[PDB]
């Protein structure tokens, strides 16, 4: 199946230099062209370039030479770089593969993977719990604050629990960090009986926690 | 650069209903205008291509119309799971550029929260912390408030709150409000109520607890 994927810095000083790989499977990049879109939180799409089959590039005027593309065909790997970063350039940017009727529309995106352009240092989370009431549905959840920058993701129960799950939004802090909270009603039932562990993932700092979520 | 131009950032719709969302190009570009959708936390997802083709899988209540300047993406009869944002694009001539999106949201019946609060974890008190959260689960309309007590007296400017996008299957919304405390705060008050104001309740309902208790 076609996929495409991408990895990248988390943050970018300003004025620094962005360099992002998207691998492919599931097709050749030989015979397809892949292009980078991005997208500033909460906003819309802006198309930045695209790199042909066979190597040639075009990009957007508008980012004034500042980005390139290249690619390992053996390796199935696209590689977006772009120079002098500033705040305009904070955005989450995806690599997708275009339609072969080449139309510039774009049939398969990666998962996207968001910069954020900050003098700032990377912190991770911690993560605490949010324990069932002991006073029938109980919700339960994860707090998991004061990292940055964003995102983190969080399972329950390694993906095993989806259903009445909501992760909010994260809320940015006074102190520059971000906070989030992840919850999910269960059967009161349960809670003897059921483990409830949230896992958390933060790229940019490279974390991973896990919490056992307990009535206290 | 042609500019593609949605003429609503926000549609209202119910599920069952048609729905349709324009797009308009600033030059002519024939046929060739895509449209995506664009669901909470996800990429965009091609429907449509060249104006009016389907892409592979896509459900057959999505279609396109329009040539020129005016095209019109419509969804026959409206999904919850429909909820997201719809963009056009067009790839008539680079730069490929995309209208601004048009976000659907979808009315249904009032739905109260079930509301819980949670105390700080010892854990965090540790650090001189506290977070206390309150959850408002599963209600509609958006519209909600939420005020924190601290013995009995009303909070302002401590708290912060986030909502989550309407549900994929049953089209309410969730609420998170955390209040935050130094620790030597928290523990030097006893009740900690969330008290909550919405449609679906007649009067405002409180989960409290007493730390410690």
């Amino acid at each position: 199946q076609v996929q495409l994927k991408e990895s990248g810095p988390g943050l970018v000083a300003p004025s620094q230099s962005l360099s992002i790989t998207c691998t492919v499977s599931g097709f050749s990049l030989s015979r397809y062209s892949v292009h980078w879109v991005r997208q500033p939180p909460g906003k819309g799409l802006e198309w930045l370039g695209m790199i042909w089959g066979g190597g040639s590039t075009d990009y957007n005027s508008a980012l004034k030479s500042r980005l390139s593309i290249s690619k390992d065909n053996s390796k199935s790997q696209v590689f977006l770089k772009m120079n002098s970063l500033q705040t305009d350039d904070t955005a989450m940017y995806y690599c997708a593969r275009s339609g072969v009727r080449a139309q510039a529309w774009f049939a398969y995106w990666g998962q996207g993977t968001l910069v954020t352009v900050s003098a700032a240092s990377t912190k991770g989370p911690s993560v605490f719990p949010l324990a069932p009431s002991s006073k029938g549905t109980a919700a339960l959840g994860c707090l998991v604050k004061d990292y940055f920058p964003e995102p983190v993701t969080v399972s329950w129960n390694s993906g095993a629990l989806t259903s009445g799950v909501h992760t909010f939004p994260a809320v940015l802090q006074s102190s520059g960090l971000y906070s989030l909270s992840s919850v999910v009603t269960v059967p009161s039932s349960s809670l003897g009986t059921q483990t409830y562990i949230c896992n958390v993932n933060h790229k940019p700092s490279n974390t991973k926690v896990d919490k056992k979520v307990e009535p206290a | 650069d042609i500019v593609m131009t949605q003429s609503h950032k926000f549609m209202s719709t119910s599920v069952g209903d048609r729905v349709s969302i324009t797009c308009k190009a600033s030059q002519d570009v024939s046929t060739a205008v895509a449209w995506y959708q664009q669901k909470p936390g996800q990429s965009p997802k091609l429907l449509i291509y060249s104006a009016s083709y389907r892409y592979t899988g896509v459900p057959d209540r999505f279609t396109g119309s329009g040539s020129g300047t005016d095209f019109t993406f419509t969804i026959s009869s409206v999904q919850a799971e429909d909820l997201a944002v719809y963009y056009c694009q067009q790839h008539y001539s680079t730069p490929w550029t995309f209208g601004g999106g048009t976000k659907l949201e979808l009315k249904r019946t009032v739905a109260a929260p079930s509301v819980f609060i949670f105390p700080p974890s010892d854990e965090q008190l540790k650090s001189g912390t506290a977070s206390v959260v309150c959850l408002l689960n599963n209600f509609y309309p958006r519209e909600a408030k939420v005020q924190w007590k601290v013995d009995n007296a009303l909070q302002s400017g401590n708290s912060q709150e986030s909502v989550t996008e309407q549900d994929s299957k049953d089209s309410t919304y969730s609420l998170s409000s955390t209040l935050t405390l130094s620790k030597a705060d928290y523990e030097k008050h006893k009740v900690y109520a969330c008290e909550v104001t919405h449609q679906g309740l007649s009067s405002p309902v409180t989960k409290s607890f007493n730390r410690g208790e």
